[PDB]
RNA sequence: UAUGCAAAUAUAAAAUUAUAGUAAUUAUAAAUUAUAUUA
């Protein structure tokens, strides 16, 4: 587990960076095409007249946002001859 | 359409933040910023052209075919009466400028290095503006293209053409023209290389 | 005055010419030369860094012209004293009497706060503070806690 | 005096002193870089 | 000192030479400070 | 018995700078040209009379990570947590402010607002003024400079 | 000069005194070894012996870290293939295209995504290679007893506490009531080992 | 051509290495760098050699009137760099050293901790980089 | 206090009585804020892909 | 499964074996050895 933490941490302190340079990517858009243009593209209601646009739009959300339960998978208990390990979920050898 | 997630933003880095003066929320049904600015001109093109947007002027020409920027300059010279004819195009210019890149041209490098040399010698403490635009004027210089060139030219970014090319291109010389043109220890490199370096730098 | 040239503003400075000096190679006078003149134009020297405002000056310049009025050019103690005795007379409102900026000698505790605590040690702190002293208009039962 | 400044003249080539006065000149593919025409001196090699 | 006050009028205090210099155009000043990651150390000899 | 595949190449972690280390090249080259039997190469010819530094050690023979080896490469704040704090508060309540010397690349020879406040603000500490007020006038001064300014350019 | 100091014409350059005597170690470290590939002890990518080492122990583990391919893997798109699964079951009357074309729509971007996060991953196995991984030059820390030193600090302790004596001694177990059979003057629970 | 390698990395790789444009420390980048064309040092050790050079007396304690964290700005160091290769004969043609040297380092700008290099793998040792991942090296 | 409350009767052997009212009290990530510091691979990839996306 | 009895690796040592005469040594660790569901 430790081990496996401090490769997790090298991971991530990388795709920060990564992430960093989407963003930056980004920046790069919306000085070529303007901010307020880069907000339209990204589903900013400017063509929203009235309330009822917004409502529907926001509906939208709303039925996006709304979560259905998650069907989470468990690993299948394995049985093996004599059970070496009854922890078994995979058929990997292990060191007992 | 919409992401295939929602989040919230992303939090700031350490060092980063939103530049001063700068509308981060702003949308199109927003009131026209009164000044011009890359920013309020390309939000104020995207209202009146829609979503007419080109990398760089000479797309723009490559857009309308045929049509100049003084052409457009009698337009505009006619549009604001006191102005001049050479302020007519150059409003084009600078307009259209603000909308994509700036141009690439002899002109404007002439006019930078004019600039360049009526200001002289800087107070700055270690010279500093003037070594930022002395290294800046040896990027458009001509040898500088050539070592991109051959730069390039390293990674094997060329072709089977590319290589007939520079061939042909070696065959024109004389044993005189090679005497001069390897003078300046450069140039001769430019013109064994010419059509390539042309074709990685545009 | 022109009395020195040299001036600085670092701290522990006898280290940093120990510590400099034992970088240093040989004895032949080109070298002391350098190192020693190197030493004093990076540190000694003001070049960098300094002002007018800065140095630490009694005599700054309304302070000399007064001086020059005074004390020069007289023939005694004398006539310095009855020229001073004629100085103190002129009123606020004179043309020749003329101001400066005073440096204002420092205060012992330098806030007022400071002034109350340091009082405060003289004295007996009460177990309770002003507002909750006087008994409540309500009757409290004391119970255990 | 812990860096003496030694060998000073320059009328000849590096190459050519070390030509001269050392027969590590003719095996110019046993010496390395850093010490290729700094030698003035005559090698002898023992085979242990 | 019962008596030495005539001085104290003219007196001059000493300068303030740590934030003037705390306080001089720096060439690393950034809007915003972020102070440095860690360095990476010694951690002995199988390590490195 | 299993080991990571590479230990047979493995690099001596503690000693393996040794044989890189200037001054040791210094002493070597020293007692190599003063044979007379070798032609000095022109670093030697140029260090001879500007050694190396002195107490830079590598942190290899020296086991401490607080101890700042090399004149050059250090990196530690100059500013002291309160001064972090305070330029730090200032920057955050207005961006013009943070960003006016510096927006793009530092010009170092100008002086800068964040500098020039923060002056001014220990000018107001020391005349009694507490913190909160001291900030928000010091920010006012700002704001209200740039006022001048931006009328002037209407 | 043309090629690395640490590689000589023959193979890699042969420092210490064990290259001498073993100089099979200089020309072969595996079967994903070539000439050039001396030295860099790594081999290539795709190849055997590419594997990065973290504190010697390597790593096989890469796609698992961004999700791809992992039992664990991130999910892209979760509501709307339930959303379109809800509609198949709940009638036949009415069919709804709908919810397919927003989940098809759906995956038509999640193509690009993960060729996206692909790419990203490949410049951390070149990242982690530079500047990170030792090449399996460093002992393992990921099984107990390399770590020995650490426990035995703790025996040490359970020892100082019995007047330096019993070392590596541990209490006997007892019995699984050991407390309510017992009767008077036994002991009926587990006594430090120097106790007895 | 490995020259180039090691010109970056004194210009890059070196927080506050004084100001570059005093001939002092301009001659002390001058000698190493004619030492390391012509392999009469290693790059380890022109670069230790470099970081290590007398500069001035107090050098920190200078450092605290102009710098914050220690890090200068890195023009006076490439126009130096770019300076020594052409006053040295380095190139037979003269722009090369300079577009180099920009190049390599514009490459680097987009790198994770694109500065900070593992000691290891620098420069010259045992064992090294495979020639792609190699640092500010051509086949990046 | 586990092994107290068990022995008498105010905390059952097992199980927790109260895990749903404890919620409040356990710091609940959601997936759309991010949290610099985690040693979840998952979220940050996510965010990751989210940005990208957008 | 710690009420009898029971010193004992946590190191003070002089080449291996061997009850302290037998044989001539022994012990040792990173070279090399094809299949463990990664985009
Ligand atoms: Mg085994
Ligand atoms: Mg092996
Ligand atoms: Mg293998």
């Amino acid at each position: 587990r430790r081990w496996h933490r401090r490769l997790q941490k090298s991971f991530i302190a990388f795709m920060q960076f990564k992430t960093m340079k989407v963003l930056e990517d980004q920046a790069r858009l919306v000085n070529t095409y303007g901010q307020a243009a880069v907000n339209a593209a990204l589903g900013d209601p400017w063509n929203a007249t009235d309330n009822v646009a917004r409502e529907r739009k926001s509906a939208a959300v709303r039925r996006q946002v709304r979560a259905l339960p998650m069907v989470n998978v468990v690993p299948k208990h394995v049985a093996t001859m004599k059970q070496i390990h009854n922890d078994r979920f995979n058929y990997r050898w292990r060191v007992n | 359409h919409g992401n295939l997630f929602y989040f919230r933003e992303y939090p700031m880095y350490p060092g980063e933040y939103v530049p001063a003066e700068h509308n981060t929320l702003s949308s199109l049904r927003d009131e026209l910023r009164l000044d011009l600015t890359a920013q309020s001109l390309k939000e104020a093109w995207m209202r009146v052209s829609g979503g007419v947007y080109f990398q760089s002027v000479d797309e723009y020409y490559a857009s309308v075919d045929g049509l100049d920027a003084e052409q457009i300059g009698e337009v505009l010279a006619a549009l604001f009466p006191e102005l001049n004819c050479y302020e007519a195009q150059a409003l084009v210019q600078r307009t259209l400028e603000c909308i994509s890149r700036p141009v690439s041209a002899a002109s404007r490098q002439l006019s930078r290095t004019i600039t360049a040399e009526a200001v002289g010698l800087d107070n700055a403490p270690g010279h500093y503006t003037n070594f930022l635009e002395w290294m800046g004027r040896l990027t458009e210089t001509r040898a500088f293209k050539t070592e991109h060139a051959l730069f390039e030219f390293s990674r094997r970014k060329f072709n089977r053409d590319d290589v007939r090319v520079m061939f042909e291109n070696y065959r024109l010389m004389s044993k005189a023209t090679l005497l001069a043109d390897s003078a300046d220890s450069y140039s001769h490199f430019y013109t064994v290389l010419k059509d390539f370096a042309r074709k990685v730098a545009g | 005055l022109g009395w020195t040239d040299l001036f600085t503003t670092i701290p522990d400075m006898t280290y940093h010419i120990k510590e400099w000096f034992d970088t240093t190679e040989h004895m032949h006078n080109d070298a002391v030369a350098w190192q020693l003149g190197h030493l004093l134009e990076t540190c000694f020297k003001m070049k960098e860094s300094h002002s007018s405002a800065m140095e630490r000056a009694a005599i700054t310049p309304t302070r000399a012209r007064w001086v020059e009025d005074a004390f020069a050019d007289q023939p005694s103690v004398n006539d310095i004293m009855r020229t001073l005795t004629e100085i103190e007379q002129l009123p606020f409102q004179s043309t020749h009497n003329t101001s400066d900026e005073s440096h204002i000698t420092p205060y012992t505790l330098g806030s007022v706060a400071a002034g109350v605590q340091r009082l405060g040690e003289h004295r007996l702190r009460y177990t309770l503070s002003p507002w909750d002293i006087t008994p409540p208009e309500d009757s409290v039962v004391l119970k255990h806690t | 005096d812990l860096y003496p400044e030694g060998f000073q003249w320059k009328h000849k080539l590096n190459t050519e002193y070390n030509q001269w006065r050392s027969n590590t000149w003719l095996t110019p593919d046993l010496i390395p870089k850093e010490h290729r025409g700094r030698f003035l001196c005559n090698f002898q090699l023992n085979i242990v | 000192s019962i008596y030495a006050h005539a001085l104290s009028q003219f007196a001059v205090c000493r300068q303030p030479w740590n934030e003037y210099i705390g306080l001089l155009t720096k060439q690393d000043s950034t809007p915003y400070h972020t102070e440095p990651q860690e360095k990476p150390a010694y951690r002995g000899r199988k390590q490195g | 018995y299993k080991m990571p595949k590479n230990m047979g190449v493995a690099p001596r972690f503690d000693t393996w700078n040794e044989k890189y280390e200037p001054w040791e090249h210094m002493k070597r080259m020293g007692r190599l040209v003063g044979t007379g039997f070798y032609i000095p190469p022109e670093w030697y010819n140029h260090f001879r009379m500007f050694p190396p530094i002195n107490h830079n050690f590598q942190q290899e023979k020296t086991l401490n990570p607080h101890n700042a080896s090399e004149p050059t490469q250090d990196d530690t704040s100059t500013l002291s947590p309160e001064r972090v704090a305070l330029r730090d508060e200032l920057a955050r309540k207005s961006r013009l402010v943070a960003s006016e010397g510096m927006r793009y690349y530092n010009i170092f020879w100008v002086r800068k607002p964040l500098d020039t406040m923060e002056k001014e603000y220990y000018e107001l500490k020391r005349r009694g003024v507490d913190h909160g007020e001291a900030i928000r006038k010091v920010l006012q001064g700002f704001y209200s400079g740039l006022a001048v300014k931006k009328r002037v350019a209407a | 000069r043309q090629h690395d100091s640490g590689v000589n014409q023959y193979g890699l350059k042969p420092t210490n005194a064990y290259d001498y005597i073993n100089p099979t170690n200089l020309i072969n470290f595996g079967r994903g070894t070539t000439f050039d590939n001396l030295g860099v002890r790594r081999a290539g990518r795709g190849e055997i012996d590419s594997s990065p080492s973290h504190s010697g122990s390597p790593v096989f583990t890469q796609a698992k870290l961004i999700g791809l391919s992992g039992e664990e893997q991130l999910t892209m798109c979760q509501s709307e293939t339930m959303a379109l699964r809800l509609c198949m079951a709940k009638a036949g009357k009415e069919t709804c295209e709908r919810e397919s074309r927003a989940l098809d729509s759906c995956l038509g971007r999640v193509g690009h995504l993960r060729r996206a996060m692909s790419e990203a991953c490949w410049e951390f196995n070149d990242w982690f290679i530079q500047n990170v991984s030792d090449n399996h030059t460093k002992p393992f820390q990921h099984r107990p007893h390399d770590w020995r030193h650490f426990y035995a600090q703790e025996k040490l302790v359970r020892e100082r506490q019995q007047n330096g004596h019993a070392y590596g001694r541990r209490p006997k177990q007892f019995s699984f009531g050991a407390r309510y059979v017992k009767t008077d003057g036994y002991g009926k629970r587990p006594r430090l080992p120097y106790n007895k | 051509d490995d020259m180039f390698i090691w010109l970056c990395h004194t210009a890059m790789s070196v927080l506050n290495p004084g100001d570059m444009r005093s001939r002092l420390i301009y001659n002390h980048l001058r000698i190493l760098a004619e030492s390391v064309a012509s392999g009469e040092m290693t790059q380890r050790t022109a670069f230790r050699f470099f970081e290590s050079a007398v500069r001035s007396p107090a050098y920190r304690e200078i450092a605290k009137r102009q710098l914050e964290g220690g890090a200068a700005t890195r023009l006076a160091g490439i126009s130096a760099a770019a300076d020594v290769m052409r006053r040295m004969g380095l190139t037979r043609r003269p722009m090369s050293s300079y577009f180099e040297l920009y190049q390599r380092i514009v490459e680097r700008s987009e790198a994770m901790t694109p500065w900070g290099f593992p000691p290891l793998f620098q420069f010259e040792e045992r064992l090294s980089l495979e020639p792609r991942l190699k640092f500010f090296s051509r086949a990046s | 206090a586990k092994a107290q409350a068990i022995r008498i009767g105010l905390y059952p052997r097992f199980g927790n009585p109260f895990w749903f009212r404890s919620q409040k009290f356990r710091p609940k990530a959601y997936q759309e804020n991010y949290d610099p510091t985690t040693y979840s691979t998952k979220r940050t990839v996510e965010h990751f892909a989210y940005n990208w996306v957008q």
